[PDB]
C-alpha cells in the first residue's frame, strides 16, 4: 500500500469533468474504514 | 467475531440504508459495461455487520487522524464493492484490498455512488460478471455491497477526470 501525501490522511478524488459523478476516496491503512451494512441484492432489468 | 443481523423492511435504518443505495444510482460511463444495466436494485437483504475487534481498531485510528486534524476526524459513509466482501466482513480492511492500479495510489476505495460501487462487486472492471451466467449484467444472482464508515482526516483534494 502506499502513503498518503505528507501532512494528509487521505485522498479525495473530486470529480473534474462528469457533472453527475459524486466523490471517491482513498485511505492507506484498513483502519481507517469499518463495513457496518452488508447489502444483498438484485439489480433490476429496467421496463 | 462477527455476526449479522437482518434488519426489518419496517425498520427506519432499513429504510435509510435503502434510499441511500436507491438514490446514489446513476448512469456510468461505461454504458453498464462493468457493472450492469439498471435505475434501481431489487433489495433482498439490508444486515447490519458487527464485530467488536473491528469497530475499536476503527475508532483507535479515527482518534489519532482527529488529533493531528484540530478534532476532526472527518468521517464519512461510502459504499464499497468487492469479491472479498466476505474477508472483508470477518477480516477486516487491510493491504489485500487494496486497488494497487487504483489512481490515486495503491490504497483502498470507496464511492458516494453506490452504483460506483456494483462495478467491483464481480472484480475490477466487473471482472467476468455473475459465478454461475457469466452474465456482469445478471438480473437473476445475487450481489452484495458493503455501506462503510470511513475516517478522511486532512485529505488531499485531488482533481481529477
Ligand atoms: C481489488 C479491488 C479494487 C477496487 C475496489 C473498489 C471498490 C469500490 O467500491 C470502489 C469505489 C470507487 C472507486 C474504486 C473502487 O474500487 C475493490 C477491490
Ligand atoms: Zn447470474
Amino acid at each position: 500500500m502506499a502513503h498518503s501525501p505528507p501532512g494528509h490522511h487521505s485522498v479525495t478524488g473530486r470529480p473534474s469533468v462528469n457533472g453527475l459523478a459524486l466523490a471517491e476516496y482513498v485511505i492507506y491503512r484498513g483502519e481507517q474504514a469499518y463495513p457496518e451494512y452488508l447489502i444483498t441484492y438484485q439489480i433490476m432489468r429496467p421496463e | 467475531g462477527t455476526i449479522l443481523i437482518d434488519l426489518s423492511p419496517d425498520d427506519k435504518e432499513f429504510q435509510s440504508v435503502e434510499e441511500e443505495m436507491q438514490s446514489t444510482v446513476r448512469e456510468h460511463r461505461d454504458g453498464g459495461h462493468a457493472g450492469g444495466i439498471f435505475n434501481r436494485y431489487n433489495i433482498l437483504k439490508i444486515q447490519k455487520v458487527c464485530n467488536k475487534k473491528l469497530w475499536e481498531r476503527y475508532t483507535h485510528r479515527r482518534k489519532e487522524v482527529s488529533e493531528e486534524n484540530h478534532n476532526h476526524a472527518n468521517e464519512r459513509m461510502l459504499f464499497h464493492g468487492s469479491p472479498f466482501v466476505n474477508a472483508i466482513i470477518h477480516k477486516g480492511f487491510d493491504e489485500r484490498h487494496a486497488y494497487i492500479g487504483g489512481m490515486f495510489g495503491a490504497g483502498i476505495y470507496f464511492a458516494e455512488n453506490s452504483s460506483k460501487s456494483n462495478q467491483y462487486v464481480y472484480g475490477i472492471g466487473g471482472g467476468t460478471g455473475c459465478p454461475v451466467h457469466k452474465d456482469r449484467s445478471c438480473y437473476i444472482c445475487h450481489r452484495q455491497l458493503l455501506f462503510c464508515r470511513v475516517t478522511l482526516g486532512k485529505s488531499f483534494l485531488q482533481f481529477s477526470a
